[PDB]
């Protein structure tokens, strides 16, 4: 319905590295929340957190944000388990933060599917999550592959199609120029198509005789500082060899 | 094509538009968003038929009894220009560009009207005499009234250059009583004779671009002049030179080769005289791109027309001033003053550099092209916007 599991365990199975947010702190530690298995909750020792004996004034600051935790022990039948992260190297902490990152754009691509095609969320969840999560890493390249190569959506089926075609839906900028064409000649047109023959092949649109609106696509946004100061260079060009005057703004 | 280029004249405000909508059907717009509640500034075009029922508005005898089908007379087009008193310039370009003339009269607005006599005045000055004169707003007056006003206008018109110039009571908006104008198209108007071997010559009085918004550049049109010819059958694939020029001061003549010459509402191969004409050229359309080729002209290439600014002018004036109610005394013209002087086309701002007894030199801020002696009327400013004084010719 809301959220669910990641991968048919009830909890995280031991001396694995997960990801929480410690919700808040008196005096056993935190109740930090599990953020793989959202509604589950777990906790964690003070001299755990760190090894410096926290501040009240320094436990305020942390509260609400996440990070990452190793987990020690679990109960099988209980949710009372506890987590760790002292024993956290460095590197698995960009690991399970890449490894987030990518549930959290794996899980926002289903939400919204399943709470407005109103379907239970976990079944379709699942049957996504045994083929492309046992076979090999799960949903995130498993889906930008899945756009080009069509085989991930007939290994295995979803209860409905509708969710199929939204998930093709989601995953599959303009620099205005109002360049002002002043010409006072008689081989200008033969310019100006020229001009069109080069910078629109980027969306070009005529607008009098003098205006023309072109909105020059950016693909880093500054890329097409390279495209615009281009086409710029060509106007200047052109008009001199035919006998008019083109202005840029 | 456009045999006879026929003007319309009249007070702002009495329907020259409405009687050329009743003529044709072809409307003049009335545009800019100003002169869509108000008045025109660019001149208003319509191509009205002339195909007699001998045994018309339409080419089928279907309508008046005998069903022996209307018998082609001719084709003519419409030169409607604004008749108010701050916008004469375009008038005056109409003038010289006209082959004859309409006069408007509302029937319950006065018999003298400052403006209508002002045009008058500047036809009878540009060789225009041909006036077939219409009472427009006579469905609204008296059986006695209209009578009065039509007996004041004959007594008007006796010392005048009209003699016997004649007169129809119209419904512009209502369609009636047109019949009898139609008639005289043919009857008091014959068309001046317009030859082959005459040295081409045409006076442009519009620019157009037909670059529509939302078009891709590789399919572009190039630019179109808005000009009559009154010498010269223009043929299709020939090469042009503009002669006011493109200014730098010095100012340097535009060359164009015709990409069109259109008349009617269908291109044709040739623009035979005495019509006005929609030229395309092979001329930037940003160069006519609102109103940029108004009172230039244009002539076949290996022709020279001469661009002057310092010129030799006969003048002649009034005793009393028109444009206004309040006809002012006309005091004697003063040296170094700004005067409009329309010649042809064009309507330059001149200084006065001498006065004599019948002849005047004057400086030109915008320099005009004289093949001929060309034919002037002038313009002065004494009560803010321009009156008419009196006419001229360049003596050269």
């Amino acid at each position: 319905t809301s959220h669910c599991r990641f991968y048919e365990n009830k909890y995280p199975e031991i001396d694995d590295i997960v990801m929480v947010n410690v919700q808040q702190i008196a005096e056993m530690g935190a109740y930090v929340k599990l953020l793989e298995y959202d509604n589950i909750e777990g906790m964690i020792l003070l001299s755990e957190l760190s090894r410096r004996r926290i501040r009240s004034i320094q436990k305020l600051i942390r509260v609400g944000k996440n990070d990452v935790a190793v987990v020690l022990r679990v109960d099988k039948e209980k949710g009372y388990i506890d987590l760790s992260k002292r024993r956290v190297s460095s590197e698995d902490i960009i690991k399970c933060e890449e490894k987030y990152q990518k549930s959290k754009t794996v899980h926002s691509i289903l939400r919204y599917c399943a709470e407005k095609f109103q379907i239970p969320l976990e079944e379709l969840y699942k049957t996504i999550a045994w083929p492309l999560s046992r076979k090999f890493g799960h949903a995130y390249e498993a889906f930008k592959l899945s756009i080009i190569d069509e085989t991930v959506w007939e290994g295995i089926e979803p209860p409905s199609k509708d969710v199929l075609d939204e998930l093709k839906n989601y995953i599959s900028v303009k620099i205005r120029a109002d360049v002002e064409v002043s010409c006072f000649s008689y081989e200008g047109i033969d310019a100006i198509k020229d001009a069109l023959k080069s910078a629109e092949d980027v969306k070009v649109k005529l607008v009098a005789a003098p205006l023309y609106v072109l909105t020059t696509q950016a693909l880093d946004k500054q890329k097409g500082i390279e495209q615009l100061e281009s086409a710029i260079e060509k106007i200047t060009e052109v008009i001199t060899k035919y006998g008019g005057v083109c202005n840029i703004t | 094509q456009a045999t006879i280029n026929i003007g319309t004249i009249g007070h702002v405000a009495h329907g020259k538009s409405t009687v050329v909508r009743a003529i044709s059907g072809v409307q003049t717009v009335r545009f800019k968003d100003e002169l869509e509640r108000n008045i025109t500034i660019k001149l208003g075009y319509a191509n009205a038929k002339i195909y007699k029922c001998q045994e018309e508005i339409s080419p089928k005898c279907q309508r008046p009894g005998c069903p022996g089908r209307y018998k082609l007379v001719r084709h003519v087009s419409f030169v409607d220009c604004p008749g108010h008193d701050i916008l004469m310039s375009t008038m005056l370009s109409g003038a010289a560009v006209m082959d004859a003339a309409l006069l408007l009269i509302a029937g319950n607005e006065s018999c003298p009207q400052p403006q209508t006599s002002e045009h008058l005045a500047a036809i009878e000055i540009m060789k225009l005499k041909h006036v077939i004169i219409l009472q427009n707003k006579v469905d609204l007056m008296r059986e006695e009234s209209a009578l009065e006003h039509q007996k004041s206008i004959l007594k008007f018109i006796r010392g005048t250059i009209a003699d016997g110039a004649p007169i129809v009571p119209i419904s512009a908006q209502l369609k009636y009583n047109i019949d009898a104008v139609n008639e005289f198209i043919v009857k008091t108007i014959p068309v001046p004779p317009r030859d082959f071997m005459i040295s081409p010559r045409l006076i442009v009085i519009r620019s157009f671009d037909v670059n529509k918004p939302g078009a891709e550049i590789e399919d572009l049109k190039g630019g179109v002049a808005g000009g009559s010819i009154l010498n010269g059958v223009f043929k299709l694939g020939d090469e042009i030179e503009i002669r006011p020029g493109i200014v730098t001061i010095q100012c340097k003549p535009i060359f164009s080769n015709i990409v069109s010459l259109f008349a009617e509402q269908n291109d044709l191969k040739f623009a035979v005289p005495g019509g006005l004409i929609g030229v395309g050229t092979k001329v930037d359309p940003t160069l006519c791109r609102a109103d940029r080729l108004v009172g230039q002209v244009v002539g076949a290439k290996g022709h020279l027309p001469n661009i002057y600014t310092d010129i030799e002018i006969n003048y002649f004036l009034l005793r009393r001033l028109l444009g206004v109610k309040k006809q002012a005394k006309v005091r004697k013209l003063e040296p170094n003053e700004v005067l409009m002087v329309n010649i042809g086309s064009t309507a330059t701002g001149a200084r006065v550099v001498a006065v004599k007894a019948d002849m005047a030199r004057l400086q030109l801020t915008s320099p005009a092209c004289t093949e001929i002696n060309e034919k002037i009327a002038l313009s002065r400013r004494i009560e803010k916007h321009w009156r008419l004084i009196g006419w001229a010719t360049i003596k050269k």
